[PDB]
RNA sequence: UAAAGUUGCUGCAGUUAAAAAGCUCGUAGUUGGAUCUCUCUCGGCCGAAGCGUUUACUUUGAAAAAA
């Protein structure tokens, strides 16, 4: 140490540091978009979700919330954006 | 068919108006700049052979104007050989009130209006496409900043060349070197 | 709480000098702040630094150069007056020869000798050597 | 170090430590200074000139001495960039 | 290194330093050490940069390369896995060798048997020669060791990272310093591989020597 | 640290840099303020109306898509109670500490745990007094606390 | 009175030498995070006009017995 850059510190470390003390933060957090086989039409879940959203083309939940990340459903896939 | 804000028509600001002109008619935006209305134009030389063309728009129609500036600028270049084209409102600063007043303004001067909001909304409209993911200001030793601009790293390679314009009009609109870079950490 | 983030910067920096260390991390950013880092800067004792923007309220890294003995804040901010300065740079400094007070004065914030030659008082905010 | 007159008034000028930039005292026993050998460039031999390093007794203790004589050769040109 | 071509890392020194194992450190990482280390295996055990070690003794060759007179650098070793490698390093230089017992006042009592003042020290392991480098602090004497993952680099000016825990190793490693002091020096050439081969620097332990004959 | 606990917690949400509506992020801002008065018409308050926009609909944030913040848009049409979410959720812990206390008079933690309530009750109603948000006269008083909800 | 930095604003002390209340809440008190760059006074430089947006501060200017 006792030289180290803090202007531009790796994208490894950024990760691995807190959210809140990184040097511009940002949310671990992300949107997916989630098919299921029981529907078509894109509905935007929320990672860390905390209600239980549904699927509306059928009747199955599309996730359940956690003490942290959502539980995906088994069968719908997500895809994160951005 | 503009309305300008200053009620002093120019010759180059004529002149853009009528290339829009036409647009509205021989194009794909009939149902676009009809409303799209311009305010001012300006043509400033960045720095050695090349030059650039600002366009002001007024504010509440730059949400419109940025739906389909990117297809209307890519036009205007072409219509313009080798000159860039970038659409920044008409945003007005109202000056830091001072014990020392006249009748300047009466009520509070909101934010929007002040002259870092502005500033910093102008550079938010220089680049369009391209979006500002982190900002830094370098104070140097002799006293004078310098401000970098992070971009976006997937619009990279298609905005690299509009750099040194984007600084050109940024130092002649608010008077600040400003530059801008795509670091590798998204 | 944090009260008057201007000692929170000069104490980050005295410590990161004490240490060795060639940058540090102040935040948050202020006005004040910055004053007091160009005019410390200005004089070569602490070199470059940059303003990382966050959309809250930025911080800043500070190039350190090994030329600093100690950056202290004054607080409260007491209105000192020009009479009454040179009172104060007896209490503060190391000599006559090196060292200044930093002053917020109806004219901007300047050291003592600037405030000397502009003819103003104003209240002290602290002091570097 | 100089009167009105400009003068040399001082005893000696210390040595400072290349890393911290801090005056080392004159019974900062644990102290160093490293000599580093130039070397040739097609040959890679010694060509009698030498870099020189001052290091305090402090860095030394904190074990961060290393990290400083990597650093300075690094920004020397004589530890090759990565 | 200085980026040169003629001072870069060969191919034979790789293959020697992989069948050697000097590429493989501990399980345990000094934050000091941190920068030299490649990545922890799976095993727990910290690859060693072998870049790294190359540069890191060559800067200690440099060092070593300054001082004009060679008895100035003296060369200790109290474990035996380094004793040996040590005696020979001192007769290919012409340092001084202190393999052995460290007898504390060496450095800093003027009245004493055994009194040196070297410009330079190069010990084998920080946390087995501790009591030449606390003494280093008292005269002013610049050291290098031959530093493993979790050496402590408490007084080490020049820390070469590699494995000194293995014979093999901390053969290779003072036979490759000697080699590279020479070949700066002047005597021996670059050009052709050197005629001493790096087995007279390896420690053999009494059982081998009686499985021999 | 909290204000009547000796912990200190980090957690919070950490808002990204951009302020601009995401890219995936269809709905225009007289959507999403529909879908606001739809869901306080239902019966939530601003945090839930956020976490259900956040969640299912989503919205990186509503104040970046409609400009506006959740209360500030039912109060421009008109929709927000009498009194403020937190302060309303304050006064039901109270209630309900106060109605547990009447059968467990024994339960003298539980007495503690109502202070520290009313104490924030009593700081929340002197800032919302302080900004117009409450009546002067307005009062927390345990004979009225539920009477009032 | 200084010495007395043994009254400590500058400028003391409170683990064991004298000392932090058993603990928490709480009013007055103290202290409180970023952030905002149609006035120039009459004959085509010439008497008039004041919540000129209060303050603190700071720098002038008057008015302030002598000893």
């Amino acid at each position: 140490p006792l030289a180290k850059d803090l202007l531009h510190p790796s994208p490894e470390e950024e990760k691995r540091k807190h959210k809140k003390k990184r040097l511009v933060q940002s949310p671990n957090s992300y949107f997916m978009d989630v098919k299921c086989p029981g529907c078509y039409k894109i509905t935007t879940v929320f990672s860390h979700a905390q209600t239980v959203v549904l699927c509306v083309g059928c009747s199955t939940v599309l996730c359940q919330p956690t003490g942290g990340k959502a539980r995906l459903t088994e069968g719908c896939s997500f895809r994160r954006k951005q | 068919i503009v309305k300008p804000n200053g009620e002093k028509p120019d010759e180059f600001e004529s002149g853009i108006s009528q290339a829009l002109l036409e647009l509205e008619m021989n194009s794909d935006l009939k149902a676009q700049l009809r409303e799209l209305n311009i305010t001012a134009a300006k043509e400033i030389e960045v720095g050695g052979g090349r030059k650039a063309i600002i366009i002001f728009v007024p504010v509440p129609q730059l949400k419109s104007f940025q739906k389909i500036q990117v297809r209307l600028v890519r036009e205007l270049e072409k219509k313009f050989s080798g000159k860039h084209v970038v659409f920044i409102a008409q945003r007005r600063i109202l000056p830091k009130p001072t014990r020392k007043s006249r009748t300047k303004n009466k009520q509070k001067r909101p934010r929007s209006r002040t002259l870092t909001a502005v500033h910093d909304a102008i550079l938010e409209d220089l680049v369009f496409p391209s979006e500002i993911v982190g900002k830094r200001i370098r104070v140097k030793l002799d006293g004078s900043r310098l401000i970098k601009v992070h971009l976006d790293k997937a619009q990279q390679n298609n905005v690299e060349h509009k750099v040194e314009t984007f600084s050109g009009v940024y130092k002649k609109l608010t008077g600040k070197d400003v530059n801008f870079e795509f670091p590798e950490f998204q | 709480v944090r009260m008057n983030v201007l000692a929170d910067a000069l104490k980050s920096i005295n410590n990161a000098e004490k240490r060795g260390k060639r940058q540090v991390l102040i935040r948050p950013c202020s006005k004040v702040i910055v004053r007091f880092l160009t005019v410390m800067m200005k004089h070569g004792y602490i070199g470059e630094f940059e303003i990382i923007d966050d959309h809250r309220a930025g911080k800043i890294v500070v190039n350190l150069t090994g030329r600093l003995n100690k950056c202290g804040v004054i607080s409260p901010r007491f209105d000192v007056q020009l009479k009454d300065l040179e009172k104060w740079q007896n209490n503060l400094l190391p000599s006559r020869q090196f060292g200044f007070i930093v002053l917020t004065t109806s004219a901007g914030i300047m050291d003592h000798e600037e405030a000397r030659r502009k003819h103003t008082g104003g209240k002290i905010l602290g002091f570097f050597f | 170090m100089q009167n009105d007159a400009g003068e040399f008034v001082d005893l000696y000028v210390p040595r400072k430590c290349s890393a911290s930039n801090r005056i080392i005292g004159a019974k900062d026993h644990a102290s160093i200074q490293m000599n580093v050998a130039e070397v040739d460039k097609v040959t890679g031999r010694f060509n009698g000139q030498f870099k020189t390093y001052a290091i305090c007794g402090a860095i030394r203790r904190m074990g961060e001495s290393d990290d400083s004589i990597l650093r300075l050769a690094k920004a020397d040109g004589i530890v090759s960039k990565n | 290194s200085g980026a040169l071509d003629v001072l870069q890392m060969k191919e034979e020194d790789v293959l020697k330093f992989l069948a050697a194992g000097t590429h493989l450190g501990g399980t345990n990482l000094d934050f000091q050490m941190e920068q030299y280390i490649y990545k922890r295996k799976s095993d727990g055990i910290y690859i060693i940069n072998l870049k790294r070690t190359w540069e890191k003794l060559l800067l200690a060759a440099r060092a070593i390369v300054a001082i004009e007179n060679p008895a100035d650098v003296s060369v200790i070793s109290s474990r035996n896995t380094g004793q040996r490698a040590v005696l020979k390093f001192a007769a290919a230089t012409g340092a001084t060798p202190i393999a052995g017992r460290f007898t504390p006042g060496t450095f800093t009592n003027q009245i004493q048997a055994a009194f040196r003042e070297p410009r330079l020290l190069v010990v084998t392991d920080p946390r087995a020669d501790h009591q030449p480098l606390t003494e280093a602090s008292y005269v002013n004497l610049p050291t290098i060791a031959l530093c493993n993952t979790d050496s402590p680099l408490r007084y080490v000016d020049i820390a070469i990272p590699c494995n000194n825990k293995g014979a093999h190793s901390v053969g290779l490693m003072w036979w490759m310093l000697a080699r590279e002091v020479l070949r700066m020096r002047g005597t021996i050439s670059r050009e052709h591989p050197w005629e001493v081969m790096p087995d007279l620097y390896f420690y053999r332990d009494p059982e081998e020597i009686e499985k021999e004959e | 640290g909290r204000m009547h606990a000796p912990g200190k917690g980090l957690s919070q949400s950490a808002l990204p840099y951009r302020r601009s509506v995401p890219t995936w992020l269809k709905l225009t801002s007289d959507d999403v303020k529909e879908q606001i008065y739809k869901l306080a018409k239902k019966g939530l308050t601003p945090s839930q109306i956020g976490v259900i926009l956040r969640d299912s609909h989503g919205v990186a944030q509503v104040r970046f898509v409609t400009g506006n913040k959740i209360l500030r848009i039912l109060k421009s049409k008109g929709l927000a109670p009498d009194l403020p979410e937190d302060l309303y959720h304050l006064i039901k812990k109270a209630v309900a500490v106060r109605k547990h206390l009447e059968r467990n008079r024994k339960d003298k933690d539980a007495k503690f745990r109502l202070i520290l309530i009313e104490s924030r009750i009593h700081r929340l109603a002197r800032y919302y007094k302080t900004k117009r948000v409450l009546p002067p006269n307005w009062k927390y008083e345990s004979s009225t606390a539920s009477a009032l909800v």
